[PDB]
């Protein structure tokens, strides 16, 4: 069954499973902590179970940030109201020695597995940087007298990672919806730790730095993010056909980009110009403001429902919104707001003056 | 009767209403001519501007004092403040004079205008100097042009133009000065 | 463990709570990058430790835009909404105008097609990137930066063309009555009385571009 | 285009999430559809070896093989990611031994080693912990002999030995379409054919994402359907002509009314070879 | 994967020398075809100082010509003409006037049909293959005279220099079908001239406007060819810039892959040797 | 010829050959700079076409025929 | 590349060498046609980046 | 190079002069120290160089300075290995350089 996240690119192209292992793959500054915080804010309130946040090898400042914002929103309650808390935090942050960061994910797993196996209910496990588990065992493995494997890693990368990852499942007696941030070491998706952890997930959302440098946030590579839920027998043929058509347009633009960078858009076919215009519109439309990003972006965030996502992306596919410019799609919620922003950008094409006199800022006001 | 007074200026004003406003006004052939017909002047006594043109050349643009034009009624001449004229030219010798020296261009025909401001625009297709024609091939071709005489008035009109151009070329090449 | 080397170093740069005294420690790690490759090992290590980045480009530094701050890549998310309030009132328009300047320089790297509204955002961006560049070993107080970017994100400098802005902002700092710097420092932000006196004081300023 | 005979080993090589398992699951489900229609002697019994996968990934396949009915003929040898590294190294050999029963007694087998590239990582782990000295990328020297010992057991036996057969489908995962890797170039050198699946063809709509220019079958026209031997000879003859003309006509220079024919016909054939997920034709 | 990058550097470098060749080719063709463009610029002037410039006149029937290029690396020249086609073709529209649109050049055949497909009648192409001659423009004028409108519009790019080609609409009216009807003011301005024809004035203007159409069409497709060559010289100037910056990025990334290859092969060799000693 | 150098150089050349090789290598440097544009023959340039034609002459000069040293 | 064109045997004509390709071994009528075929196949490859 | 440095340091520290040192191909100094680091059985660092590359280079270059007595000014020819300025031997040398004078053909 699908897990609605309120994120356009996530719900459209690589939808999440409600008892699935979800991975966010990223390269130091592309936004997987901001994505994992937005997934916390969207999912972990409607989902009525308990949460576990296992912080492995991340900033201590971010653990303090999440702890204080959970006390503010009442997810964590202090004192005698402590039993009405919904989240438990396990922290092995990046000041810890390598032995502590190599076992703290197992501590957070143990806290999640009690609620799954004994309380018998749904858990949300969020693990910020499960890569730091592998990196910590790679720091340790040098001094244990092991011959190193590929790039520099332990010979037991696959089996340590698989033994940790195969505990994070939903069984018949309870559920664990897992979201793991996965770090990629030098924007290298072929590094052995990301390449090993790709096969453990049901939905792998790969964040790209080239998408982030175009201002598109969340920086989700739509042609590199996959799910097992993108299957018409699971999500319905309407959703699946819209998602595959969006991916077909984006892949066609990716094949055109080598020509466009050299020969310009003046050498393209009219069919090619149509797919480049539509693909730029659906690239900007996949971006979305986050509610957790509004404290530093200033733009309030939007939760886009899945039906609105499917309908809006179908309309931009068929050519219903070729009247609108490219920047009307950038950082809006759904297709009502594209038309609102497209009226507003057009409206502001005239109104640029008449702040000349009639002020409230003369000397005796 | 002239209820659509167009121009570059009217098209500029109306074109800012139906085209998108960022598009600059398309240029017009008026914008590259400093010389008009109704703009009085450009005379200065005895010599007048002779714009002897060609599709593939500009044979003369300096001011000359007398031009012999081979119109269809016959050869006429243009001095400085001549009457306005739109003269169709038969194939003949356009004589440009600046004094005692004369350059003789034998042209193929095509119109020659004299405007109210004294500018003259000779406008012919093939305007050869009479130096570069041979006197042999003209009667050599007119002997055949006096032979193929069909009932096809397209081909017969082409034969009429052929014998008339060739006859004028012959009568201009025996009569050198 | 070369990640752990820098992580256990930079994690000691903290802001302590009031029960621990309330002291702080601000870190500026410096990482030299080879040919702009941000995807290096130690670079992407320290990027995933620190709270932001200040990217300094060779293509902006060779052109004389100094400090050569890559505004599209530089970021500071923990210090944001924790900065000077008058500078926060002024600088969102500056970030947005440099954003649109980057957009229209990403569209037209050669100049032949001028919209004359794209020429406006080009002229405003060229004014602002001349405003932000400064000289060495002379830091400015924050109220003299607030007033200097207030005079640029608004009008008050479009008379000055593109060259004399370095003298224009010095003329603005010099000819503005220095009480408004004390009010801006003491109050923290531009009050509407101070906005009135500041709009008034930026009109009796003799700009060198005339 | 790349037909497969009985006793042939065929590599399904591709990048990370192409249709590699989906090609191999469709080969197993299709044998259920053929086993109901053929006589008892020419029935193909399938074995799916799942090396290094999730345990719930293989629980989704037992559920798929049950509700199709292919589990009547299927053995699943499941050495998941939480199993020990010698259990994942040895599971392709256990599955080959379970499938060699049908080869040795005159029946026909179909073995699918899903991620031999995950068996060699399990082999590299033991070899590096038994302190055997590492070679390329860290792999032991005998990692070619690891896979050629195993894939050469897929054979079509002589009629003296029963006429039995065993058809292998090793799966190899590449990293960025880099088939020049160590384990990739070994199994390309061992197996007869190659089904190369491309991630850029996957997103253009072409699913199965088969690179028709790189996919081979060394048995070839010897063991395909005679009803499609005379049709799919023309099909690869036209798709070879489709490929180079579309490299030119995406620039948008000029078109030639017969060059226009081959990139309009090859689009009829490219859409013809598309297919849905679990419906073998 | 380290040989995909070396062959991509090979592709980008061969593209970058191809476009640098085509830039010099366009620059070579621009100078030896400017020697024919400003020669033919003179003959357009007597017809404009005789007949004047009447673009926005209420024609019953109008044939508009957008003369464009044949080859396609010109860089947004033909699209600018395709947009000025409709920008000047909607400014004619005042009473529901008939319009025939005609394109000279293969790249106008593909581009006007997207915008005006029912009003398309003729495509003249292969015109700049050998050269442009006046007999050729005469035949194109003949086939534009087969159906005989009241006005002609020619859209092209006036070759100012190698930088600017600001586009031009030149207008040619049928002899007294509208042209002398646009000349009569308190009398007429055409009646100053003594018609020295064989037959009447209605036939000397009939010949004179076909000669004006031939001259304007010849000069239009000559100026458009020279502006095409200069636009291609400016278009392949940006192509070598792009194929040099892409080459520089690819060379930097190849240097990274070369260094990483030597380091990883060295770490493999050291780990092999240290497991024996 | 672009990648083959001699750090000793023309101090150890045959004089007389030094008279002609010094302009031969300059003509071949100009030809190498204008090379790979000889596929543009219909697209002629009339100043680089001379050095392109002469470079095609001179590369045909320096060909030899296998154990017939000169 | 020769095999993906369908040219079978996919022998690279430029890259295949022999020590029997001297004119004093296999004659000049064989040597010069082999070298001419190689030169035509080589400048075709130099043109092929501009045909595409 | 240390022997040339010692000859220059005598003129700096005893004679009190502004000395010029010419290290002809500083890259060959790097390559020689890399060879003696490889021969002493040390694990090579990045691309292939000695693990002590920055300190084996800085031990030479930090003795070239201005003292209170005199100075040593060093003109070092720099070879860039694969026309790659991000190679660690020129990237380590360019940290020490105060000027480049590129001689062009
Ligand atoms: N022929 C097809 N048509 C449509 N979708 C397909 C097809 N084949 C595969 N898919 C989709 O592609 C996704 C990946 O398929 P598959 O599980 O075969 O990947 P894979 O190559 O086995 O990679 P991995 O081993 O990492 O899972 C699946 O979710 C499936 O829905
Ligand atoms: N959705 C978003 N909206 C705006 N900015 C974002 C978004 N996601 C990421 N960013 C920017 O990217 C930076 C790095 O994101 P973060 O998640 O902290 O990095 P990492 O992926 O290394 O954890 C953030 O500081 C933020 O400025
Ligand atoms: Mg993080
Ligand atoms: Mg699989």
């Amino acid at each position: 069954e699908i897990l609605v996240t309120g994120i356009k690119v996530v719900d459209l192209l690589a939808p999440y499973q409600r008892g699935g292992k979800i991975g966010l793959f990223g390269g130091a500054g592309v936004g997987k902590t901001v994505l994992i915080m937005e997934l916390i804010n969207n999912v972990a309130k409607a989902h009525g179970g308990f949460s576990v946040f296992a912080g492995v090898g991340e900033r201590t400042r971010e653990g303090n940030d999440l702890y204080r914002e959970m006390i503010e929103s009442g997810v964590i309650k202090l004192g005698a109201e402590r039993g009405n808390s919904k989240c438990t935090l396990v922290y092995g942050q990046m000041n810890e020695p390598p032995g502590a960061r190599a076992r703290v994910a197992l501590t957070g797993l143990t806290v999640a597995e009690y609620f799954r196996d004994i309380e018998g209910q749904d858990v949300l496990l969020f693990v910020d940087n499960i890569f730091r588990f592998t990196q910590a065992n790679s720091e340790v493995s040098a001094l244990l007298g092991r011959i190193p494997s590929a790039v520099g890693y332990q010979p037991t990368l696959a089996t340590d990672l698989g033994g940790l990852q195969e505990r994070i499942t939903t069984t018949t007696k309870g559920s664990i919806t897992s979201v793991q941030a996965v770090y990629v070491p030098a924007d290298d998706l072929t590094d052995p730790a990301p390449a090993t952890t790709f096969a453990h997930l049901d939905a792998t959302t790969v964040l790209s730095r080239s998408i982030a440098e175009l201002g598109i946030y969340p920086a989700v590579d739509p042609l590199d993010s996959t799910s097992r839920m993108l299957n018409p027998n699971v999500i319905g043929a309407e959703h699946y056909n819209v998602a595959r058509g969006v991916q077909k347009v984006l892949q066609d633009y990716k094949n055109l980009q080598d020509i466009i960078a050299i020969l310009g858009m003046d050498e393209l076919s009219e069919e090619d110009k149509l797919t480049v215009a539509r693909a730029r519109k659906i690239q900007r439309f996949l971006s979305q403001p986050f509610q957790v990003a509004e404290v530093f972006t200033g733009t309030p965030g939007k939760y886009v429902d899945l039906a609105d996502t499917i309908s809006g992306f179908q309309g931009v596919l068929t050519g219903k919104y070729d009247d609108l410019p490219e920047m009307a799609f950038y950082m809006v919620g759904d297709i009502k707001e594209v038309k609102e922003k497209a009226d507003k950008m057009a409206k502001d094409i005239a109104s640029r003056k008449e702040a000349d006199n009639k002020k409230v800022s003369e000397e005796l006001k | 009767e002239a209820a659509a007074p167009a121009g570059p200026k009217e098209f500029t004003e109306v074109w800012n209403k139906k085209a998108p406003s960022t598009l600059i006004v398309p240029e017009f052939p008026s914008n590259y001519t400093a010389v008009k017909a109704v703009g009085e002047g450009q005379v200065h006594g005895d010599a007048f501007p002779v714009n002897f043109y060609t599709p593939h050349s500009i044979l003369s643009q300096a001011q000359k004092d007398t031009v012999v034009l081979p119109g269809v009624d016959g050869y006429f001449g243009v001095k400085a403040s001549h009457v306005p004229t739109i003269a169709q030219l038969k194939p003949g010798v356009v004589e440009l004079h600046s004094g005692a020296e004369s350059e003789k261009f034998f042209v193929s025909g095509g119109f020659a205008f004299v405007h109210p401001n004294g500018v003259t625009d000779i406008c012919v297709l093939e305007a050869a100097t009479l130096d570069q024609v041979d006197p042999a091939a003209v009667k050599s071709a007119l002997a055949a042009a006096s032979a193929a005489q069909p009932t096809d008035e397209f081909e017969q009109a082409a034969n009429r133009a052929a014998i008339e151009l060739y006859s004028a070329l012959e009568s201009a090449v025996e009569a050198k000065a | 463990d070369v990640f752990y080397l820098h992580s256990r170093l930079l994690e000691r740069a903290a802001k302590l709570s009031k029960e621990l005294g309330g002291g702080s420690l601000t870190a500026f790690p410096v990482i030299e990058t080879q040919a702009g490759d941000v995807s290096a090992y130690i670079a992407t290590n320290v990027i995933s430790i620190t709270d932001g980045q200040i990217f300094l480009e060779t293509e902006l530094f060779y052109k004389g835009i100094r400090p050569a701050l890559n505004v599209g890549l530089s970021v500071s998310r923990v210090g944001s909404a924790a900065q000077f309030p008058g500078m926060k009132q002024v600088a969102g328009t500056l970030k947005l105008e440099l954003a649109q300047y980057r957009e229209v320089a990403a569209f037209a790297q050669f100049g032949s097609d001028l919209d004359a509204a794209t020429q406006y955002v080009l002229e405003r961006g060229a004014r602002l990137t001349e405003m932000l560049k400064q000289k060495q070993f002379a830091p400015i107080p924050i109220e003299r930066q607030t007033v200097a970017v207030y005079a640029a994100t608004k009008g008050f400098l479009d008379k000055v063309r593109v060259q004399d802005i370095v003298a224009a902002e010095e003329a603005v700092i010099s000819q503005v009555n220095p009480a408004v710097f004390k009010i801006l420092k003491a109050n923290g932000k531009i009050t509407p009385a101070l906005d009135a006196h500041l709009k008034a004081e930026l009109r009796k300023v003799k700009l060198p571009g005339a | 285009l790349v037909p497969i005979g009985r006793g042939q080993r065929e590599l399904i090589i591709g990048d990370r999430q192409t249709g590699k398992t989906a090609v191999a699951i469709d080969a197993i489900i299709h044998q259920k559809n053929c086993n109901e229609q053929v006589p008892k002697a020419q029935r193909v019994y399938c074995v799916y070896v799942a090396v290094g996968q999730k345990r719930s990934t293989v629980a989704q396949l037992v559920k798929l093989f049950t509700q199709t009915g292919a589990m009547r003929y299927t053995i699943m040898v499941s050495a998941t990611a939480s199993d020990a590294a010698p259990l994942q190294f040895l599971a392709p050999y256990s599955g080959c031994a379970m499938a060699e029963y049908f080869r040795d007694t005159g029946k026909h087998g179909l073995i699918i080693y899903d991620d031999l590239s995950k068996q060699s990582v399990a082999y590299r782990q033991m070899s590096l912990l038994l302190r055997r000295p590492p070679g390329r990328e860290a792999f032991p020297g005998d990692v070619f002999y690891l896979h050629s010992r195993l894939l050469e057991r897929a054979a079509k036996l002589s009629k003296e030995l029963g006429g039995g057969s065993l058809t292998a489908f090793p799966v190899i995962e590449t990293q960025a379409g880099d088939v020049s890797a160590y384990i990739a170039t070994n199994v390309i050198s061992i197996t007869d054919g190659q089904i190369f699946l491309e991630t850029e063809l996957f997103y253009k709509g072409i699913r199965p994402a088969l690179n028709v220019g790189l996919s081979v079958s060394r048995v070839g026209s010897a063991a395909q359907f005679p009803g499609m031997k005379q049709v799919a000879g023309t099909l690869k003859l036209e798709l070879a002509q489709y490929r180079e003309v579309a490299a030119f006509a995406q620039f948008g220079s000029d078109l030639d009314a017969a060059t226009q024919y081959v990139l309009e016909r090859g689009a009829r054939l490219t859409e013809m070879l598309k297919q849905k997920q679990f419906a073998p034709i | 994967s380290n040989q995909a990058v070396k062959q991509r550097i090979r592709a980008i470098k061969n593209i970058g020398k191809i476009t640098k060749a085509m830039k010099m080719v366009a620059a070579s063709k621009m100078k030896n075809a400017q020697i024919a463009v400003e020669q033919s610029r003179g003959l357009v002037d007597p017809f404009v100082r005789l007949f004047g410039d009447f673009p926005a006149v209420n024609s019953n029937k109008s044939v508009v010509v957008a003369v464009t290029s044949d080859k396609g690396l010109c860089g947004g020249l033909n699209s600018n003409i395709t947009k000025y086609t409709r920008a000047t073709l909607a400014t004619t529209e005042s009473e529901g006037k008939d319009v025939v649109v005609v394109s000279i050049g293969d790249k106008g055949r593909s581009q006007l049909t997207r915008i005006e497909s029912q009003r398309y009648q003729l495509a003249i192409a292969d015109t700049y293959k050998v050269r442009v001659t006046f007999g050729q423009a005469s035949l194109i004028v003949e086939e534009l005279i087969k159906h005989n409108p009241q006005s002609y519009q020619i859209l092209f790019n006036k070759f100012r220099s190698a930088i600017s080609f600001k586009p031009t609409v030149a207008t040619i009216l049928s002899p007294d079908l509208l042209e002398k009807q646009l000349e009569d003011v308190t009398g007429n301005s055409l009646d100053a001239y003594d018609i020295e024809a064989s037959h009447e004035r209605s036939d000397v203007l009939r010949d004179l406007t076909e000669f004006h159409l031939g001259v304007t069409l010849y000069n239009a497709m000559l100026e458009n060819n020279c502006s095409e060559h200069a636009s291609r010289m400016s278009a392949m100037e940006n192509s070598t810039k792009s194929a040099g910056e892409m080459l520089g990025k690819l060379t930097l990334d190849y240097n990274r892959k070369r260094q990483a290859t030597i380091t990883t092969e060295l770490i493999e060799i050291i780990a092999g040797a240290s497991a024996l000693m």
